[PDB]
């Protein structure tokens, strides 16, 4: 019957809604990673040609 | 009397709710492997 | 405010549950039950909902209220929708006017009535005093004493006082306003003087009376004045509103009130389902469909003549199951000859009872409250009045029908159609009654006592029909065997029946027949067999019913014979406007008291009806009762 129908059309838009929220958490725990390894990378490897320039500059004053 | 529908169709409903959860989080514990993965 | 649809409402019997159940169902309806003990335990309405609801009240009882002290009012009618909003938004500035304006009405007037009836002390006091409460050198006590007082309230005084006061009236009628005045110092001793008497301080209570008597009394010539105009004006602007906005109130009114209950029924159903009655929320789509049919058992809110009308009536009492046998119906065509028949009467009786037919089925405003009759006006209940406008032509076709038995009775008398006697007089026809003396009024006598046993037959024969199809065994086998009896009664009443005519076409028949009856009481076995005597009484009784709705009839039209016809002396000619005398008075009483008779029918009736011959009734027992379903 109808009555339970109505039971029907509510959860069925609820599903969706557990899957749009969701979606957006993990794309979400993807883009968190997506910058911050991006940006640590760039740090050491800035971080290892001066810690050898400075060195081979020290050894040029030798 | 359809008295079926009271007792389980508010089941069926329910479980329907469920399953979405959890495949859900899970795409989000599928994100967390990579999002540890990135910055190792 | 709930879900879209119109929420509709009905309760009836079990059978309407089903017709009812299923009308609504097929059509993409919502939230039904009876069909499942509580899915509507997961239809429970938000707390929210009984807010809205909540709300919905307040406007209601709002616009009923407002209509009130305005002085006006509104009636329910079939739903309609507003939003809640433009409704409250609608009821609140002339809720606002008519409430402020009442109350200025009512100050008005009690200013206009304190002040006229002050107005007159305040001045004798005031001429009287020549200002004294001015000062404080001399204080001044007004008081009204009556000269029933005066020579006590003098002494109490004059113990205390002296002559170091001054005791001085002037009249206001039927006693004087009176001064004590005293010196500054002497107060205290003055009050307590007058109040040892009973007199005391008199001025008007509260703050005008501070003011100086002289100073009170102008303004009581001013207030008394000014309030009637002013009066006027607030009244003027009430009766205004009421007048104007009537309309607007009740439609406010009575969309808010459609919401009230809707939201309510919404609510229960919501809950916990009820049962044989039936609910649900029907679409603006669905809506016309199911409620047009109805099959006659519910009760609903939504979002030739004389044989039909009341017997259109009988026929919603047929329609409802609860039990195994046919439903009690056949009383309106039961009713009718004898209703129209008890009228019977001559000259002045049923000929005479025309006047009221046109009068009441019209209207008449000769009536000091009726004015037109469809308007029910009356100084008893005026409701009460509106549905029976019906009955006013059942009642008028009654009255023209009551006219007829006059001549067909009247054949017995004069008339022809059975009897040749004169087909109609010169003088006073019905002078005197061929049915006063004993031959003509002796078949008169027979003819009711036949009449109570009629009904009681009708009685068993349904009686038998209850115990069988209702499978009540114990009163199915009463109403075979109780029948077994009547055989021998037969007998035994011939030789008085007819004394010559008969009494020997049966005779000691009684002893085997009286074996007959009680066969079947005994086999149920029935530890309380004699008390069948009782169902034997209720025969004598409807015979007795019958027979004084005859001869209190008969008596009626014999009024209107000792009224203006013959009786005086031995019975003499110049009787008859000796009796004019008399003549106009007795027709008036005689109206009056003919409505007793009419109460006989249904007296007779009573007697039926709650023995058990197709009836739910039983002292109570679930199904409403008899007395309201008969009346129109």
């Amino acid at each position: 019957s109808k009555l339970e129908a109505i039971l029907s059309q509510e959860v069925e838009a609820e599903i969706q809604a557990l899957l749009q929220e969701a979606e957006a958490k993990a794309e979400a725990v993807k883009r968190e990673a997506e910058e911050k390894a991006k940006a640590l990378l760039q740090a050491r490897e800035r971080a290892l040609e001066a810690q050898y320039r400075a060195a081979l500059r020290r050894a040029e004053s030798a | 009397g359809l008295i079926k529908s009271l007792a389980e169709k508010e089941k069926q409903l329910l479980e329907r709710l469920e399953a979405a959860k959890k495949e859900a989080e899970e795409r989000v514990k599928r994100a967390e492997a990579e999002a540890k993965a990135l910055l190792e | 405010m709930i879900a879209p649809m119109e929420k509709l409402v009905l309760a009836g019997p079990k059978g309407r549950a089903k017709e009812l159940l299923q009308s609504l169902q097929q059509a993409g309806v919502v939230h039904l039950e009876t069909l499942r003990p509580e899915a509507l335990s997961a239809y429970q309405l938000s707390p929210e909902e009984r807010a809205e609801l909540r709300r919905w009240e307040a406007v209601s009882a709002g616009a009923e209220h407002t209509l009130s002290l305005l002085g006006l009012e509104a009636e329910p009618a079939r739903p309609f929708p507003e939003g809640l909003e433009a409704a409250e938004k609608a009821l609140s500035p002339i809720q606002a006017h008519a409430e402020g304006l009442t109350r200025q009405k009512q100050e008005l007037e009690e200013e206009l009535a304190l002040a006229q009836a002050y107005l007159e002390p305040l001045e004798r006091l005031a001429a009287l005093a020549h200002g004294l409460d001015k000062s404080p050198f001399l204080r001044v006590i007004p008081f009204l004493l009556t000269e029933k007082e005066l020579p006590l309230v003098e002494e109490a005084l004059r113990k205390a006082l002296e002559d170091r006061y001054l005791l001085a009236h002037e009249a206001y009628a039927g006693g004087v306003a009176a001064l004590v005045v005293v010196h500054r110092k002497e107060v205290d001793q003055a009050k307590a003087a007058l109040s040892r008497a009973g007199v005391a301080e008199l001025r008007l209570p509260g703050a005008l009376g501070e003011l100086p008597l002289s100073e009170a009394a102008r303004r009581l010539k001013e207030r008394a004045e000014a309030a009637p105009r002013e009066l006027s004006e607030v009244r003027q602007h009430l009766a205004k509103l009421a007048r104007e906005s009537a309309s607007t109130l009740q439609s406010l009114w009575t969309r808010a009130q459609d919401e009230v209950a809707r939201l309510k029924a919404l609510e229960e159903l919501a809950s916990g389902r009820f049962g044989f009655a039936l609910l649900g929320y029907v679409p603006v789509k669905a809506k016309p469909k199911v409620e047009e049919a109805l099959a006659r058992h519910k009760e609903s809110v939504v979002y030739n003549p004389p044989w039909a009308k009341p017997f259109e009536l009988l026929v919603s009492f047929l329609n409802t199951p609860k039990y195994g046998t046919f439903d009690p119906t056949p009383v309106v065509p039961v009713f009718f000859p004898f209703w129209f028949g008890m009228i019977v009467g001559d000259i002045g009786y049923a000929l005479l009872f025309y006047l009221v037919g046109r009068w009441l089925s019209g209207y008449v405003k000769r009536n000091e409250p009726l004015v037109i009759d469809l308007f029910a006006l009356k100084l008893k209940p005026q409701v009460i009045g509106k549905l029976v406008h019906i009955l006013n032509w059942m009642v008028f076709w009654t009255v023209v029908w009551g006219v007829i038995y006059g001549e067909f009775f009247g054949t017995f008398l004069e008339h022809l159609g059975v009897f040749g006697t004169p087909e109609h007089p010169g003088l006073i026809p019905i002078l005197i009654h061929r049915i006063d003396t004993a031959k003509t009024a002796n078949l008169l006598i027979l003819l009711s006592v036949a009449f109570g046993v009629v009904l009681v037959f009708f009685g068993l024969a349904l009686r038998a029909y209850l115990g069988l199809k209702h499978r009540h065994m114990a009163h199915f086998w009463e109403g075979v065997g109780y029948l077994g009896g009547l055989v021998g009664v037969l007998a035994l009443a011939a030789s008085y029946l007819g004394n010559l005519q008969a009494g020997w076409l049966q005779g000691l028949m009684y002893l085997g027949f009286g074996v007959f009856l009680l066969a079947v009481l005994m086999s149920r076995i029935w530890l309380m067999i004699p008390e069948i005597f009782t169902q034997a009484g209720h025969i004598l009784s409807h015979i007795r019913i019958y027979a004084v709705g005859a001869a209190g009839g008969i008596l009626a039209g014999l009024l209107t014979d000792v009224g203006f016809a013959l009786a005086e002396r031995l019975g003499l000619l110049g009787v008859l406007l000796g009796l004019l005398v008399a003549g106009v008075l007795h027709l008036l009483i005689l109206l009056l008291t003919t409505l007793g008779h009419m109460l006989q029918p249904i007296r007779l009736l009573w007697v039926e009806f709650f023995t058990k011959f197709g009836f739910y009734e039983e002292n109570g027992r679930p199904y409403r009762p008899f007395k309201s379903v008969r009346e129109a």
